[PDB]
């Protein structure tokens, strides 16, 4: 005779085995259907995704202010060591 | 062929008139008694309903036609009576606010090419490599906060999968497949013509109005002796031609 | 047509009546193992008498108030609800149809995160400037200049060329545009331009930053007042050469089109700055922004709260127009709103939503209420 | 670590930010309103993310002790409230058009016969009463407001044949055919104060008749989440989250230890030695030496018995899951959530 | 693994706790066996209840629903006349 | 060296729900035949203004649960993601930097 | 910002890419077919992501106005079509074996009595009618095709006791016991043109 | 009707999003590769 | 059913669990097709290689 199995089948005939009831440890063994049968529809990766520097620029060179007299001269109302990047922000891709 | 209907929201109204004279159902039945108004964009009376632009009249008609619900209050039909192609299951009312382009005083009509948001971090007008510099976004206008812009409200609905239904039944209810008015038409001392007029939202391509004239499309099959099968077809009204 | 309708089972008997009795008994005895029911039409036929009136008669009536009281705390309407001769009215079909103007106020935020530069590192500045006096006051700059130019002269960055072969300079009111840059990651030295925020526009992290446009080309520079017919903007070019460039050979490598704009943070707040100071400054280049907490605001489930119930000085009235004896007798002791929640639950499925009554039950995410921490599938490095 | 970041973000946004204010702080250099019911206060108070990090009670299913007593319906993943916010739109300024049902039991299903009737009702303008926010902030102070432009009454009439309607009217005017309705909840409702940190709530009901008494239901509310309906307007109601009293969003039921009931201060009910601890209803036990807890939690076997009988008539012939359609949204089994952890 | 202790608890949102005034707690009719016997133990009785709760560091409220019959009967004897009789029992009506 | 690639758009291709389209119906010059072998009068009489394929879609829905799939008849109803058709933009829980 | 990126990829793949062609462009340096029903056309036209960006009607539940009138079933998230694609396999070359039901109302549920019957049917080869794609491109032009190797008719019979079966047949040959059926849709169907 | 046959879904059939090939590669990154260029012709 | 199961066996299993098979094959009523029933668990699958 098989009493344990008989009770499993009995429980399924009386009610909804997807519901849990802690009193009897009534929580049926199952698996993720998407693990048992892999459905590989790929990924929606059309848009590239980027990592940026904390300051959103990365490497900069140092620049002084200049003004036109065309001849150009140092503009003494401007800091002589400003950090500015040329081009796009440094980025990495994931 | 397959039931994947998705343009039901584009109907505005339909009138139904027998012999060019007799508006149906007429009889002062609906709030707008000379036609079926499906949706209203201008609605001074506030006849729209359920937080979208569908009218109280049409919502009554579709709820009676599908569920016999309407004379004793509106409520959710029982799930098993409200199936995949039924009205309530598919009814999707929706609203949004947008900037009021007339009355928001600072409004600027900035086209796509001149908007920026995530400048420096995304590609310009393409799903391509990031370009630009970090800079305040110029778009979209905030609809929220202490500096929310002057706005207007838009509302509408979707109702995919269904066909719109107008039962030829005196109270719109399902009381029998052979309707009360179907039976009365038997005592019509004459033949009648019908005009209908549908008003729809314009679409910039060729579309088709699909009307299902609901009738009895019947066959009776007789097999009197081995290997003999005989069939009598009757579609009525709108009896066949092929 | 009636003999036809009978013959085609459009009207007339159902199959248990028109089929031979021997067949009906046969079907009844064998139905559980071979079913014949679907092979025989069973007509259904509406009644044609004594159900519906043939007279002219409205289905839905709209009553407007005959009196109303608009107070500080409440709004009271009176109707003459008329039930005509030869009609009955189920009160379940009645409701109050309300139109008005709602302001949910400045604490309403129907989303998480920001609408503005959401991809910006949260402590990254916009390209911007500040002043500092250690003393003479100088202007300082930080950022990047992404628009490559053919050249830079005193007229700004050259963005193109004529059919007359003459240079085309940026129109400062909208060019260069911050969203534009080199189109690939990949020989000479190259000159660049960009926009920058002036010192008077107090620094905010890029993340969260919005400034309304002041022209249809998306530029944001503040428009100058008392200009007359000529639109003028707060925009000035700032030119730069390498700090290490020979003094006798200075020429612009970078030009920034600096402007003041109406900088706002409608949906983020500052979660770190080094001190109480608000100004554009070197240290404030690294302020950090965080998005404001979401806060949905709507009317209540089933519009609870809108109508007074169980509330002594605001009792509803339904009275015969002859008497005045009110058929509504309410008690502070009764709970009408909750009674209705429980009634709805017993009648139907409260997980279904119905817009008409705002019937959309309060719920929560069970995985938030009770944290189930099965950790993470981080076995592969990314 | 993408997965770890997804989980830590989820925990912070959904749990840590909703911890009670006592777990938060205000940085020096930040000035927040002194009114703690305001959005700017709730938005500006800082929460350490490591209070609910990705290792929080790792391997357990467990609600956080402080969170049990926080209204879980005041939340941005309250999907009903989110839907109701979005039915109006995504902006603060909303001209609105809604239909409001009649809920009073004596009239909401009445069949009204021919005649003209005066029908009048009063509507609230109080934003904390008529609107709901997920944070629960005081909407009066935080600038919400409504005006009513028009309220019309709509009514629908089955287009009944006139001979049939007339025969129906005449029958329904007979006193033997009077209509009658019970309120669904069908109770006298009573609220009793529980001061902060009190553990004993004694009540008396002065002597009366109990004929037809059906029983008791009960729960616990926060005073701040319970408005007075004692008059037109409640100035002390400075909260706009869910109001369990009115809407059924109860969430403090786990805080009851026990109730005892005594007619005529001398006869214990049910007494009769019916219960394991027969002199009271013990809901839950911390010290549980005979072994009376049940179902892998601290709820007692008696209480589990009483609630299963009270909802489903299940208990005398074994405990089992009730049929789904009998176990509805506010039912016991559907909502029962036993939990354990080690520390 | 560290030396540990175990903690057990439950949540039960959305319900009110129920104690039916029925002799076996079962639903055998809206008007209960014990509600009917109270017409025969036909005196008035006082009631005392003592709830014990976990401390909460803010004021709270005990909400008790005393389950009774809360009824109206509506009479419409002539055109435009409506008369309602209310009875809540037990716990008969106040102002 | 700096050319950029994007994946081609997905394009699922199968037979239709309930194998719609495979058999001719309601199509005059391609009418099916079921007849008694001798005296071959066709008992199938079809019409161009009848719609047998849609009629069957609706019949199936009235008889059972169309969210369930049955491979034998390719019975797998056309659907769409509700959160694609109607965008619900509640933002993102990006409070913590990553 | 991982969360912002997931949302933006989702909106782009599932919404922006399905916007009507009038929202798209062809880069100079890109040559597409003039046949607009073609996969290479639908795959090559470029969509600016900022048309459906992560701030699209932010805080609203709202279908986009242009998308309301775009067939939403022609999509890679149509789970029924995706399942029907995958029932066949993941490659373009598929030896298939299927069972196709009879849907004609007059015979689909008929109880057919002893006898020999001529039963004939016609099957389509047109890949636009018999196949479905999620993009809705012209599969004739885009090189799909089908061959039928064989079509067999299967019929199942309840193993009925012969005497009981004789009784049943005898009853069903009486015209009183004629079977009858109504087409489920039960309608005369009409299409009327609506010009652009 | 039990039908067997040969189906070719054709070159537009693509039952997935994304690529089967080097899916983790930044989308503008080259393979390791060479080219020639003349301003004498050289390999880079 | 688009897998390597035979028509014979599919008939026996559908009859054995649901009495379905002599009058067409169709999806059984959900409440007769429970956790351990045939239809609920039947998963036909194909691939190319
Ligand atoms: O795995 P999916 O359904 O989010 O592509
Ligand atoms: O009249 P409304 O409800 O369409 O604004
Ligand atoms: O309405 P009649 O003209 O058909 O009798
Ligand atoms: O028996 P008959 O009339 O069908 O020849
Ligand atoms: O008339 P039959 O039954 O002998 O063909
Ligand atoms: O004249 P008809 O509508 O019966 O064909
Ligand atoms: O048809 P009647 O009785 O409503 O006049
Ligand atoms: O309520 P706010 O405007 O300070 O966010
Ligand atoms: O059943 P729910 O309202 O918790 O999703
Ligand atoms: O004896 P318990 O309370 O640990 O089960
Ligand atoms: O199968 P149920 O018992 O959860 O409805
Ligand atoms: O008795 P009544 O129907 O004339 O009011
Ligand atoms: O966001 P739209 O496309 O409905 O305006
Ligand atoms: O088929 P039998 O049992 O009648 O020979
Ligand atoms: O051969 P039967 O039809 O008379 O049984
Ligand atoms: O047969 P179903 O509706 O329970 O799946």
């Amino acid at each position: 005779r098989n009493t344990e199995l008989s009770y499993q089948l009995l429980l399924d005939s009386l009610g909804d085995r997807t519901r849990y009831f802690s009193m009897w440890n009534q929580a049926v063994d199952s698996y993720d259907p998407d693990v048992r049968i892999i459905e590989n529809h790929g990924v929606e990766d059309e848009l590239p995704n980027y990592c940026f520097p904390l300051d959103a620029v990365g490497r900069t060179d140092t620049y002084q202010g200049i003004k036109a007299n065309t001849t150009w001269t140092k503009d003494d109302s401007v800091n002589d060591a400003n950090e500015i990047g040329k081009g796009n922000p440094f980025a990495m891709e994931i | 062929l397959d039931g994947t209907f998705y343009l039901n929201h584009t109907f505005k109204k339909v009138s139904i008139t027998f012999d060019s004279s007799v508006s149906w159902p007429g009889n002062d039945r609906l709030l707008t008694p000379n036609e079926f108004e499906i949706k209203r964009t201008v609605d001074g009376e506030g006849y729209n309903v359920a937080q979208c632009n569908m009218t109280k009249d049409w919502f009554l008609v579709q709820m009676l036609a599908h569920y016999n619900i309407g004379y004793q209050g509106f409520y959710v039909p029982e799930g098993y009576k409200d199936r995949m192609y039924s009205f309530f299951r598919n009814f999707q009312p929706m609203s949004r606010q947008v900037v009021d382009e007339v009355n928001y005083k600072d409004y600027q009509a900035v086209t796509l090419a001149y908007q920026h948001n995530n400048s420096g971090f995304v590609g310009y007008l393409a799903p391509t490599m990031r370009q630009g510099q970090p800079y305040p976004a110029n778009y979209p206008y905030p609809l929220i906060g202490k500096s929310a812009v002057t706005s207007v409200t838009q509302k509408k609905f979707l109702c995919d999968r269904v066909m719109w239904r107008i039962p030829f039944s005196s109270n719109f209810m399902s009381m029998g497949a052979l309707t009360d008015l179907g039976q009365n038409m038997l005592y019509a001392n004459s033949a009648h013509a019908l005009d209908m007029n549908f008003e729809v939202d314009p679409m910039d391509e060729s579309t088709l109005l699909y009307v299902v004239f609901e009738v009895f499309d019947v066959v009776r099959v007789h097999q009197p002796h081995r290997g003999v099968i005989e069939a009598v077809y009757l579609r009525t009204p709108f009896s066949a031609g092929n | 047509m009636l003999p036809q309708w009978a013959y085609m089972h459009i009207a007339g008997q159902d199959a248990s009546e028109y089929l031979s009795p021997g067949l009906v008994q046969f079907a009844r005895a064998t139905d559980t193992y071979f079913s014949l029911g679907n092979k025989f039409r069973n007509p259904t036929v509406a009644p044609t008498h004594d159900v519906t009136t043939d007279r002219s008669q409205r289905l839905t009536l709209r009553f407007v108030p005959v009196d109303r009281e608009d107070n500080t705390y409440s709004y009271k309407v009176r109707y003459t609800l008329a039930v005509g001769d030869n009609r009955v009215l189920d009160m379940a079909s009645t409701y109050f149809d309300i139109r008005g103007v709602l302001d949910r106020g400045p604490s309403f935020k129907p989303y998480s995160g920001t609408a503005y530069n959401s991809l910006a590192p949260k402590g990254a500045p916009n390209t911007c400037q500040w002043t500092y006096k250690a003393a003479t006051e100088k202007t300082y700059t930080y950022g990047n200049a992404p628009v490559q130019g053919i050249n830079i002269t005193k007229d700004g960055i050259q963005l193109g060329t004529d059919t007359d072969d003459q240079p085309i300079y940026a129109d400062k009111t909208y060019q260069p545009e911050p969203q534009v840059g080199d189109a690939e990651w990949h020989g000479t030295d190259e000159k660049y331009g960009g926009r920058a925020l002036k010192p008077d526009t107090k620094m905010k992290p890029c993340y969260g930053s919005f400034a309304k446009p002041t022209n249809k080309e998306g530029g944001q520079a503040n428009v100058k007042t008392g200009t007359g017919t000529t639109k003028e903007y707060d925009i000035d070019m700032a030119f730069f050469d390498n700090r290490s460039a020979a003094a006798a050979g200075l020429a612009p490598e970078i030009v920034l089109y600096t402007e003041n704009v109406d900088l706002e943070t409608p949906d983020t707040h500052i979660v770190y700055k080094a001190g109480t100071d608000d100004s554009s400054s070197s240290i404030n280049l690294g302020q950090q922004a965080m998005p404001n907490r979401p806060n949905y605001i709507g009317f209540r489930d089933n519009f609870i709260g809108l109508m007074y119930y169980n509330s002594t000085g605001n009792m509803g009235v339904l009275a015969g127009q002859a008497s005045q004896l009110n058929a509504v007798v309410d008690l502070q002791d009764r709970n009408t709103e909750l009674s209705y929640q429980l009634l709805l639950d017993s009648l139907g499925d409260r997980t279904r939503y119905f817009s008409m009554w705002n019937q959309a039950v309060d719920s929560y995410d069970p995985d938030v209420r009770i944290i189930e921490n099965h950790g993470v599938e981080d076995e592969l490095p990314n | 670590n993408i997965q770890a970041n997804l989980w830590r973000n989820f925990l912070y946004a959904n749990v840590a930010l909703y911890l009670p204010d006592s777990y938060k702080y205000t940085p020096a250099n930040v000035t927040l309103p002194t009114n703690t019911n305001t959005y700017d206060y709730m938005n500006g108070r800082v929460v350490a993310p490591s209070l609910v990090d990705s290792y929080i009670n790792i391997g357990a299913r467990w609600s956080l002790d402080p969170m049990d007593n926080v209204n879980p319906f005041n939340h941005h993943r309250n999907a009903g409230l989110r839907y109701r916010s979005m039915l109006l739109g995504n902006g603060r300024y909303v001209p609105f058009h809604i239909q409001v049902p009649q809920k009073f039991f004596a009239i909401k299903s009445l069949l009204l016969l021919p005649g003209s009737y005066t029908y009048e009702w009063n509507f609230r303008k109080d934003v904390n009463m008529i609107l709901q926010s997920s944070l629960g902030n005081d909407l009066r102070t935080d600038g919400a407001s409504i005006s009513f432009t028009s309220i019309n009454l709509y009514a629908t009439f089955f287009p009944m044949a006139h001979n049939t309607a007339s025969t129906l009217e005449a029958m329904l005017r007979n006193d033997t055919n009077d209509q009658s309705f019970n309120d669904y909840l069908s109770a006298a409702n009573m609220l009793y104060p529980i001061p902060a940190n009190a553990t004993n709530v004694p009540i008396s009901i002065p002597s009366r008749n109990w004929a037809a008494f059906r029983g008791w239901s009960f729960t616990r509310l926060k005073t701040k989440e319970t408005p007075s309906l004692g008059s037109g307007f409640d100035p002390y109601f400075v909260y706009s989250g869910s109001i369990p009293y009115l809407d059924g969003t109860f969430y403090l039921n786990h805080t009851f230890k026990k109730v005892s009931i005594t007619f005529d201060s001398s006869v214990s009910w049910p007494g009769n030695d019916r219960l394991l601890t027969p002199n009271e209803f013990e809901i839950k036990r911390t010290v549980d030496g005979e072994g009376y807890n049940v179902a892998q939690c601290n709820m007692t076997k008696d209480w589990f018995l009483v609630q299963m009988l009270a909802h489903y008539n299940i208990g005398y012939q074994g405990f089992y899951v009730p049929e789904g359609y009998k176990d509805r949204m506010y039912s016991f089994f559907r909502n029962f959530q036993p939990m354990s952890r080690q520390v």
